[PDB]
Parts: C-alpha cells; structure tokens; sequence
C-alpha cells in the first residue's frame, strides 16, 4: 500500500523524514487498468489498490 | 518620530491560548524555514521621551 | 559618625510591673525604628501604639513604606532606668561593633549583607507586650538580603492578584520549607508599591533594548546545546514561550547611530532602574555579619558582630 507512508507524512517538520523511491519522491495513483500498466516505468508513480 | 500607525499590540496573551497557532523548537529557530512561519513583531522606539 | 559614636537614650517611664522589666532584658539585642535622631525619647515612641498611621492600623505589605521612613537603631543594654540604643544610619559606635541576637528562624552567613522583614512568618509571630504601659513592641526580623527580596517579591505579587477577579506561599532556603501568613492587604499602600514598580520598570526600556530583544531567538537556540543557558529560563518565565511564537527582528537604521551607542545606553539606563529596584521596595541593607572568631555559621537564636555595608 501507501498506508505505510500515509500514516507516516503528519509527522512533524522539525523532525525529518525523507523517503525516497528508486531515488525519487513517491508519487501516488488510485488504480491501474490492463490499458496502463506501465511495467518498466520509471520514478516513483506508487499504486494504492 | 516613527511613521504613525505603525506598531501592533501583544498577541503574546492571544496566541498563548490557541494550541493551533504554530511554535518552533530548539531545533527550529534561526533557520528562515520556519522564521516565515511565526509571528513577525517589530518594535519602534524612535519616539520615545525615555528617563535619561 | 563621632569619634564616640552618637547613643541615643529612650526613657522608661516609672510605672513597671517586674515581670515586663525582665522581659525588656530579654530584648538585649533587637532592632528598634526611630522616627528621629533625637538624644532623648520615651517607650511611647519606640512602641507600636506610635507606630500605627492616623486612624489606621497598617498591614504587614505597608509596614515596609513605614520603615524606610523612620531610623532603624539597636539597642545596646538594658538599664533600669532607660534603654541605650546606637542609630544605624549614622556611624554605630565607637569601635565599629554591635551585637545582633536573631529573632529569625534561618541561620546567617559570613559576609552577606542584612536586610530586615515584618513578622511575617506563620507560628514563629511573637510581640513583647508591656502590659503595665499597656504597650505592644512589634520587633523586626533580621534576614539576609537576598531573602528579603524574595519576601518582598511574594507580597508584593500577592497584591497584584487581588486587583484582578495559584499559588504563592511557599518559599525556600537551605533546604527549609517555609510560609507565611497573611490575609489582607489595603489597596492604599500596594498602589505605593505598584507606582514604584512600573515607574521603574519603563525607565530600563531604551533604543538599544530593542537591539537585545533580537537576541531572544539566540538564547532559546543556546540553551539546547549548554546546560547554563538551561539555568535561566526555568520552564516558568516568560521568555521561553515568548521565543516560541514570537520572531522579533531589528530596526533599521538608527537616527545619528555614528555617533552614539544605543546597546550601551540601554545598559547603564537598566543598571540605575531596574537593577536598582531590589532597593526602591524594601529598605536598604546597611549591614553584613564580619565574624571575628570565625563561625561560618551563626545559628538561630544567637548573637553575631555586625559591621556596616556601605
């Protein structure tokens, strides 16, 4: 899931917290159809499903 | 004289109050990330018949 | 001072029952207020009949304004006739020595300059009456000096909190636990005492305070990394929530700032004010304990030699 991250983002600023996928900021999608699919994509778009 | 109009009040009794108002750590301060994010205060006194 | 020193005399009137006359040997060494230098005075004078203001029986937070009006003396010896005190405004004695017997529940110190308080103190309140003059002798307590500022302090910030419809009473020192009782204070005397205050308090607020109020975000930065810069804020004054809302920053630039020092005229202006307050409230401390066969500590109930502090 994202729910790892998402309970993680309220935490606070003066305290850091830096996640970074595949070297990238993780980037969120709802879901994905057999049309999409994106199997060698790059930087990181996260699914959620 | 300063320019008229100038200075605020206190909110030093208003902000006190409120959890919701934003703080800063040890940690935090002298850094401009969250120098922006307090309050911003500036005291005139170049009007100011004082003691001496 | 004389090159004998000046010892006033106060009178004992004729009428003594003898046990009030061995009560009076027992006041040997004490503190006694005089309203004036005069050589000869009587016990009506020095009691607290004479004492009280027109009308009004004073409270213990507006005895402090009825002190530094009048001449704090000790008495010396006890005659039968009269009682031999030494003024302390003027020079004391002839060989520069007097003995001081504490009516005070702490212990003294070498060195440390003497202030002196009301019966304030709860249980330990105890008057000498002279019940064939009909008279009450209410004796001060001596204490050292920075305890008197802390008393004055609590009482005077007690006052405060009856013009606005918890807690302050418990005080410390070496360890003791101590209160102290009082119930009511007037509204006269604590706006003398509040007049003094805030007349004080506006007289240290310079240009270059202002400058110093931009290193308020420096400290509460420096007191994460030492531990002494722990040792002021205390977690109960103001300044360490202040620094955590408020961001203050300089203005500029100053009018004629070639020319003058505006950190160094809010210093010397907060030196003559504020740091003089400790002063203004209670009465000056004239005198500091100089044991000669050296007793660090003086204990409750004793003498100790006393010298003049400047």
């Amino acid at each position: 899931d994202c729910d790892a991250l998402m309970r993680r983002a309220a935490l606070d600023r003066h305290r850091d917290c830096r996640v970074s996928a595949g070297g990238h900021d993780p980037v969120y999608a709802a879901a994905c159809n057999v049309a999409t699919a994106d199997f060698n994509r790059n930087d990181g778009q996260l699914l959620h499903n | 004289p300063p320019a008229p109009n100038r200075n605020p009040d206190f909110p030093l009794a208003g902000l006190a109050a409120n959890p919701q108002t934003p703080r800063c750590s040890a940690g935090q301060v002298t850094n401009p990330q969250f120098a922006d994010r307090l309050y911003r205060w500036q005291p005139d006194l170049r009007g100011r018949p004082t003691a001496r | 001072m004389l090159a004998d020193g000046f010892e006033t005399d106060i009178a004992i009137p004729s009428g003594i029952s003898r046990p009030d006359a061995a009560a009076l040997q027992r006041c040997e060494g004490r503190v006694v207020f005089l309203p004036t230098i005069r050589r000869q005075l009587t016990l009506a004078d020095v009691a607290h009949e004479s004492f009280v203001s027109g009308g009004v029986s004073p409270d213990t937070l507006g005895l402090l304004l009825a002190y530094r009006r009048r001449f704090p003396a000790v008495i010396t010896r006890v005659l039968p006739t009269r009682i031999v005190a030494c003024p302390l405004d003027v020079g004391l004695t002839h060989a520069g020595t007097v003995n001081l017997r504490n009516t005070s529940p702490v212990d003294l110190c070498n060195g440390d300059p003497i202030s002196l308080v009301p019966p304030v103190f709860e249980g330990q309140a105890t008057d000498v009456r002279l019940d064939s003059l009909d008279l009450t002798l209410r004796f001060p307590v001596p204490l050292p000096s920075p305890l008197a500022r802390e008393i004055v302090a609590r009482l005077v910030a007690r006052g405060i909190r009856d013009l606005n419809p918890p807690d302050l009473n418990v005080l410390y020192y070496n360890g003791s636990r101590l209160s102290l009782l009082a119930d009511v204070q007037q509204l006269g005397p604590v706006n003398a005492e509040l007049r003094s205050l805030v007349l004080n308090m506006v007289y240290s607020i310079t240009e270059g305070t202002t400058i110093i109020l931009t290193l308020i975000p420096r400290l509460f930065a420096l007191s994460a990394q030492d531990g002494y810069v722990n040792a002021l804020l205390q977690m109960q004054s103001v300044t360490r929530e202040a620094a955590q809302l408020i961001h203050p920053e300089a203005p500029a630039l100053m009018q004629d700032g070639e020319r003058r020092l505006p950190l160094y005229e809010a210093l010397v202006a907060w030196l003559t004010h504020a740091g003089q307050l400790g002063d203004t409230l209670a009465l000056a401390p004239v005198v500091r304990v100089c044991t000669f066969d050296g007793a660090a500590v003086v204990r409750s109930g004793d003498m100790a030699p006393v010298i003049r502090y400047p």
